């Protein structure tokens, strides 16, 4: 595993997408032209992962932007960074999902996933080496969840050998699109589960509720959730491009971070937590930020670390901190919270410490966490199912598109077939 | 007493004389054979040869057989490292192939329920596709 | 005459194969291409058609920018092309992805490399293959090239140089998996084995040579110091300076009973001691001190079945002989019944080289201690636990199993060890 | 019964016969050309015995050089008398036994056998009337004690109306740390009980015990020792190797020393001992010369003379006396100890006078006992032995070579035979 | 005519018969070639050649070979004729059943067929006289094997011995007691008279009267060599008594097996201690009953006598010999055996001591031998059988004997044959049928 291919899905996919394409960009020092500026020679570390080596003094970024709508597709590159991306791998769709899964999962899709899957054989062949491929999409809309998965399973089909990396920003009817979101998001978890290596779960409801309340402003924005969800995305890929050599690959972060294969669901964690594009900031130092991998108020996903238990943790520095002491107090919330760290995976959290920091933050720590309490964010999209699912509500929409009945029971059925075996080894014990 | 003398010979180069001091105080009765023989000897000595030329002849009997003994030993040495290295690529070659038919399995087996999804995504457009 | 192959494979493999010719070549007076104007030292380079000195060694890993950063690095084109042998996707920290996935394509093309220069050689003694147990290489590769050099090569020696994995530095959560997997596959096969704790060797360059946070720079420099003491002896001819082979067996009595215990002293830095000397007498019990061993165990509690003295430099035979007296004496080391002998000495006449550029002190006189011990068999247990711990639940397992693997070749390897920690339980009991 | 061929085997074999060529050319008069240089023409008639009349005013030594390792064949012709001996006569291997009886007795001793039967074949076709063979080979090593027997039981099946003649210095835990010496011993001791007509026991116990005390030197090497042993052979050859007659033949020798066909053992005793460097210069007399070659400080084999009883003696007298007192002391030191000479064999003491005498110092002594007391150095080997073979230690290192467990057992029990037997004829009268 | 082959077997027998023959050259005149200044009787151990030389009737026999070369390298390598000399390359190695039955085996034929060629020479040969050790492989096996053969190849022909019994003092191998046995027993029946010559009561004659410490085999023959050429006395040169060599069986043995008299010379004089004055008899006539200058370490005052044979060389007297006797029969511990007379068979001998000129015997005007057969040689059997019993008792060295092909049961049988000769010299002693 050696080079990553980046996919763009839907409103909130290509949004949240072209916002982390605008933040990697200037971390590494790329220009909107495609060209480098950057200081050092340490930023070009191997850009080969990320960024398409162009006709020249170019490096173009390997991503592919697919939407059902044009709404999207005519409005980034008339913003910021947005002209830099290749023009062909912009898959326009004139018709669109309308927020339905079934329509983006099997009507609209089907004439389009062919379209996007000719594409990226285009892009993974033109790589002489090939780690997987990473999809930004929400589980809430159409697009995203329904065409996303689509793609996800056919890639998965053609390439069976690749790591399936995914930014899952699931829904939250605290900031919600649509009444059919539980169904939408269901729908695709289902999907998840069985055909991806790796996710990160992003939790609207948390970028909500650390906006509203932490953050404290009145009426959260989108671009407010995002620069958030940007920021801590940054911080995940960091290893997959920079010479960490701690889980720097895409199979090295799965063989470390997924013990059993259906529970491979990240709780992202960032810290600080910033207001988009102002905070002068105090600075954290390194025992200030070390600790708020247990506060709640620092997760991406709205589930409390200490209500489940970490079966596996990766722990990233950015910026200059002396990693002597950056250790020393990560090592001090363990012996201190050995209750939360299942004893049965010895070593289980692993720390790494970069010079690249992310935006505006001068020192910055991000926890990609597999605790078991990620239980609690399917429990609460079960219920929210299940609500409108026993009333069989919204069902014809659905239904009306070609799906069957039982396809949702069996959608329902594997998630809470997941929430158990997430309990089952929370309640396990290394016996002795 | 007296020294009698009989006067045995006399010639040119010396002469010799017997002397009987006391007379003989005795005189009385004591006062298969075929010794030597070629023909025995020859035999006793053929005889001696036959188990000198026997022993030394027995001696390379425990010499030889002992030394055709080493031979074995040295040969068993190579035959059980080549019975050893023929049971060594025999497991690995077994293992490398069962590993080959236990990925190979697994690889269908998966190009099977996401390949299922296409059928089920041919079963949803014959539920659609509705004019009426 | 009396050749010896060195083979380097993984990250720690040619990381720590690096830093010990850095030192080899310079114990003879070596410049980085060959050149040592005006012998016993030929056993372990050979000499090519021009008048320069051609490595017998061979670098392989399963990733190319380690071993790219030796034939771009300092001491370059001492080296022809063909030894460094390199493939694209690594063993991403994964055992059967090593031996049956990744391996597999390159194992042929090492055993086609293997005799061009084993033919190169009048009569070679067997190899010296250098590892890592934690890595998906280190144990993969190692294994197979082990497993396939005994049906290539048959009996030939085989002395292997195993990196024991420790928490503290960067490492990954399956790493007793590999370590398991590996050593059971390599029992049968391997005459000798070497290991180095990095928990250990860790603890002395921040206790003895006060770096708090130590490199693998700093961290093979010491490794480097111990495999050219274990050397030495093939590489100069002393007075009396007895052969590895030779003493292989006072070391190995039975043949699962292979893994001899590293010490070295004295351990000073760069900075002061210019004073003090360091007495013949010092030395020699520090050998039996815990703090100065390269695996982590208490000799104190365990049975002795051998003890390997290696001496250098600046050492006379009546200091060394009462050095011995009084840790006869003044000390209670359980040696077991069976063997007495005692020690097995062998001083060599060359003095202590260290790196100009690096952190240790040039001194006069240095110990090296091999000793087979009991206690040997405690790291062993840690290994075994941490492995059942993680079995118990099957933890990481469909990784393995993923790439071809049985899940009984977990349970046949926890067997070997199961029975190689009895066969260490059985060498101590005594006779009636 | 007027010719000889020598045979040197493995390090210390060679290490001891050149020593002995270079102390017997010198004790008759042949400089390292070949010529001769000698005073008077009496020690002429006799060199016909050891050495070959060569094409000219020179004479080339009867030896054959033979080692598995060419270490001993690139030294002595550098140092004093080496290039003396014939160049087709140094029958050497490259791969060594490496200290193991059975890669020597068996393995890469089968290579280089038939090799050397070639060579003892031309110089004994060469031989009007050959005596038979004599052998200079240790113990504990592996081309000794391995090959050394190997050829004697080849040249034993060749040449069976010979008297195979051998200087076996057997080894000792005091001089040499090799570990498996016991085992080396005890199958060569097997191998000469049944293959040699008479062997001098060589022990190095004996000449460790002759270092300071009053032996003059606290630090020895090898060759300060091999002083003693060459100044031991010297005294021996001077019997069969000057115009005197005694036991002038190697037959009469056997027939005059061995009563009891496995009882072939003898125990040396050389007087004055003198130390490598200094000199006891105008000493030594006449009664304190005979009282010296009697008492367990003088002897060869560390064996206490009090200890058992003196089947068979031979006493040589190197020195310009008056044979008188030479002889009056003989029939007093025994009549004064009648218990340790057996009744049942009558003047079983013989003493012989020689008239050159030494060059270093005008009185020597030899001493050639088969005294029942040898039995004292096989139980000290088959302690030895019984001590690593009760639990099968470094078996391994032997069955490897294709070697039987069996093997070892009859080599024990033969060996432990023999000093039944020994004992047998101590504890027996010349009563009934 | 008369004549006498001498047959020299072994180290002993060839190094004392270069002893004997430079004693019978000196006597004569005939000078290292065999050329002579000039009786009749000196042709019974010379033959006249072609040429002019006189080549003495002798073969010298020894598987080994320098020990002969010695005589082929010597001033009188041109007296005995070029091939007379037979020699083996390999000794017997002090080992009877090695020179009897192995190394002598392949010699045997070779001997006997060249005797046979001397022995055409004579025109009515008396015997054979054989010098051998005791001790030796050759002397002491070989010797035994010849005698044998000289029995089936010769027949009724009288063959006489002289025997080197052996001496702790003197070279000697452990197993010389073994050898010793073995050849007698043997040997036995196959000679008519055995003189014998113990190299201990010669070596102590040398010290005690030649004034030599430590001797040489060149010193010690040169004694030997005086009482074999004082045995010799009339067959060398035409006397009276012992003129041929069957009048030595009639005179001295008078049952086959008790064939051993005992040999004693008088005066032991040396040429350093100035120069004392001619003692004649009464003075050297009991010097022959003195124990000191025998030649067999006995003492005749115990054993009883068979009879006497008094020789002597120079000029004396019988009146003064007569003499000599009425001093020496006046109160003395000598007595003969019932059957067997007082009768000394006394001879004299014109011819004056002959001695060596470059060794160190001095010239003296008398001389006196005495041929006894003595009881008391018995004790000098016993001595052997004790030490041969000693090493049987463990069958010391007796598989160096079986080794060359000889039985167990030859070893018990020779020493069933000492037990009888051991029985037949004590039973002797007894009044009388
Ligand atoms: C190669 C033969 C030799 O003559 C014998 C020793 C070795 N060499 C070179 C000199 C030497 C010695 N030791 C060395 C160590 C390193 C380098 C060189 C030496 C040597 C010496 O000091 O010369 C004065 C010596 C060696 C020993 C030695 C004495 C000695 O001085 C002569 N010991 C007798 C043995 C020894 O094994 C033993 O059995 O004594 C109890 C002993 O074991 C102990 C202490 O228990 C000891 C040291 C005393 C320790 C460990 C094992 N070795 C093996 C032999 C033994 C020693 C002498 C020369
Ligand atoms: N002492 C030392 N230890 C090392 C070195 N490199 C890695 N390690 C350790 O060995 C283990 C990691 O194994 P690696 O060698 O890095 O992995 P690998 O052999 O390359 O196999 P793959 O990367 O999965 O293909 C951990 O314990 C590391 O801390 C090194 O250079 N020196
Ligand atoms: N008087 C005398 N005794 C001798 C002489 N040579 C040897 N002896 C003694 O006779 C015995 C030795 O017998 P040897 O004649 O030397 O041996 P050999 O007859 O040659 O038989 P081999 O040498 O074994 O073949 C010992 O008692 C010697 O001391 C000699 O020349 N004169
Ligand atoms: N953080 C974030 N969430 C979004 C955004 N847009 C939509 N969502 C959430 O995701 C769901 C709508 O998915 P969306 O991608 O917009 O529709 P699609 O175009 O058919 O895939 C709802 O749950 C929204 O709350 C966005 O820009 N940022
Ligand atoms: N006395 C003496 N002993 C030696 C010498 N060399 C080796 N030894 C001893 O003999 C044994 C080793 O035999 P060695 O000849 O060296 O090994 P080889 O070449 O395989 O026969 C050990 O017990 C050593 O102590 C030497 O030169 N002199
Ligand atoms: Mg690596
Ligand atoms: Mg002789």
């Amino acid at each position: 595993m050696r080079e990553i291919v980046h996919i763009q899905a839907g409103q909130c996919g290509n949004q949240i997408g072209a916002k982390f394409w605008e933040v990697i960009s200037d971390e590494h020092g790329i220009d909107p032209t495609g060209s480098y500026h950057g200081d050092s020679d340490l930023q070009l570390e191997r850009i080969n992962v990320y960024y398409n080596e162009a006709t020249g003094n170019k490096y173009v970024p390997r991503a592919i932007l697919v939407d059902l709508e044009p709404g999207t597709m005519d409005s980034v590159r008339s913003g910021p960074f947005g002209q830099i991306f290749r023009p062909d791998n912009f898959v326009f769709g004139q018709s669109g999902a309308g927020n339905n899964w079934a329509k983006g999962h099997y009507t609209e899709g089907a004439e389009l996933v062919d379209s996007v899957l000719d594409v990226v054989r285009k892009e993974s062949e033109s790589c002489d080496c090939l780690q997987g491929f990473q999809l930004t999409h929400s589980l809430g809309g159409g697009t995203g969840s329904g065409m996303g998965t689509l793609l996800i399973s056919k890639i998965r089909e053609e390439y069976p050998d690749r790591i399936m990396n995914t930014f899952s920003v699931m829904p939250s009817p605290k900031v919600s699109d649509t009444v059919v979101e539980p169904y939408n998001a269901t729908l695709s978890v289902h999907q998840l589960v069985e055909n991806t290596d790796e996710t990160y779960s992003i939790d609207n409801e948390a970028l909500y509720d650390i906006c509203f309340r932490t953050l404290k402003l009145t009426t959260p924005t989108y671009g407010d959730l995002n620069h958030l969800v940007s920021a801590t995305m940054s911080g995940v890929t960091t290893c997959l491009r920079f010479p960490g050599q701690l889980n720097a690959d895409l199979r090295k972060l799965a063989v470390n971070m997924v013990p059993f294969p259906r529970l491979h669901f990240f709780m992202p964690g960032f810290a600080p937590l910033t207001s988009r594009g102002s905070q002068q900031y105090r600075a954290l130092t390194v025992p200030e930020l070390t600790q708020q991998m247990f506060d709640s108020k620092n997760m991406m996903a709205a589930c409390d670390p200490r209500h489940g238990r970490y079966l596996t943790v990766a722990t990233i520095f950015r910026g200059r901190m002396s990693m002597k002491e950056v250790d020393e107090q990560m090592l001090n919330i363990q012996n201190k919270n050995s209750s939360y760290f299942v004893e049965w995976i010895p070593n289980n959290v692993k720390t790494a410490v970069c010079d690249i920091p992310p935006r505006g933050l001068k020192m910055s720590s991000t926890f990609i966490g597999n605790s078991t309490a990620i239980q609690e964010l399917f429990k609460r999209i079960s219920e929210q199912f299940t609500a409108m699912f026993r009333r069989k509500a919204f069902l014809h929409w659905y239904t009306g598109e070609g799906m069957d009945e039982m396809e949702f029971t069996e959608a329902e059925s594997n998630m809470n077939d997941l929430v158990s075996e997430y309990q089952q080894y929370q309640d396990a014990t290394a016996d002795e | 007493a007296d020294m009698e003398v009989i006067e045995l010979n006399k010639a040119t180069s010396g002469q010799s004389w017997e002397v009987i001091l006391k007379p003989p105080s005795f005189d009385g009765v004591p006062e298969r054979r075929r010794d030597p023989s070629l023909e025995e000897i020859q035999k006793k000595l053929e005889a001696a040869e036959e188990r000198r030329k026997y022993q030394e002849a027995e001696l390379l009997k425990h010499l030889a057989e002992k030394r055709e003994h080493e031979r074995e030993v040295i040969q068993k040495a190579i035959e059980e490292n080549n019975n050893f290295i023929k049971m060594a690529k025999e497991k690995l070659a077994q293992k490398m192939e069962s590993n080959k038919e236990n990925r190979e399995a697994h690889l269908a087996a998966m190009l099977e329920r996401l390949q299922e999804k296409d059928k089920h995504a041919e079963e949803v457009r014959k539920n659609k596709e509705l004019k009426e | 005459m009396r050749e010896c192959i060195s083979i380097h494979v993984g990250q720690a493999g040619v990381q720590i194969g690096n830093a010990c010719w850095e030192l080899y070549c310079l114990e003879h007076g070596i410049q980085p291409d060959g050149q040592m104007p005006s012998d016993s030292f030929n056993t372990f380079f050979s000499e090519t058609g021009a008048g320069k000195h051609v490595p017998r060694a061979v670098f392989v890993d399963l990733e190319p920018t380690v071993i790219d950063e030796v034939r771009t690095g300092t001491y370059r084109q001492l080296f022809h092309p063909e030894q460094l042998i390199t493939g694209k996707e690594d063993a991403a920290n994964n055992y059967a992805r090593g031996h049956y996935t990744i391996g597999k394509e390159i194992i042929d093309l090492v055993l086609d490399r293997i005799r061009k220069l084993a033919d190169q050689c009048t009569g070679l003694q067997g190899f010296l293959v250098f590892h890592s147990f934690g890595g998906g290489t280190g144990s993969g590769f190692t294994s197979l090239l082990m497993e396939r050099l005994s049906v290539d090569y048959g009996k030939k020696s085989k002395l292997e140089f195993s990196i024991y994995p420790a928490p503290q530095v960067s490492t990954a959560v399956v790493e007793p998996y590999n370590s398991i997997l590996t050593t059971h596959t390599t029992l049968e096969h391997s005459d000798c084995a070497f290991m180095v704790d990095n928990e250990a060797i860790y603890d002395i360059c921040r206790r003895n040579l006060d770096i708090e946070r130590p490199t693998y720079t700093n961290l093979n420099r010491l490794i480097s110091q111990i495999v050219s003491s274990i050397t030495a002896s093939l590489r100069f001819d002393g007075a009396l300076n007895v052969d590895l082979t030779e003493f292989q067996t006072n070391l190995v009595p039975y043949p699962r009973i292979h893994f001899p215990l590293a010490t070295y002293a004295p351990v000073i830095s760069a900075e002061k001691a210019y004073h003090e000397q360091l007495s013949v007498a010092e030395i020699t019990n520090a050998c039996f001190e815990p703090a100065n061993q390269m695996v982590k165990c208490d000799p104190r509690h365990g049975k002795y079945m051998a003890c390997c003295l290696l001496y250098r430099g600046d050492v006379v035979p009546k200091d060394v002989n009462a050095a011995i007296a009084t840790i006869k004496t003044k000390r209670s080391i359980q040696f077991v019944d069976w063997c007495p002998t005692g020690f097995k000495v062998g001083i060599n006449y060359q003095p202590p080289t260290v790196v100009p550029g690096g952190d240790l002190a040039k001194v006069q006189r240095a110990v090296c201690m091999l000793s087979n011990t009991t206690a040997i068999a405690e790291a062993w247990a840690r290994l075994d636990h941490k492995f059942d711990l993680m079995y118990a639940k099957r933890a990481f397992v469909h990784w393995y199993v993923g790439e071809g693997m049985e899940e009984g070749e977990f349970s046949e390897a926890r067997e070997d060890m199961a029975a190689l920690e009895k066969d260490y339980e059985e060498v101590g009991v005594d006779s009636v």
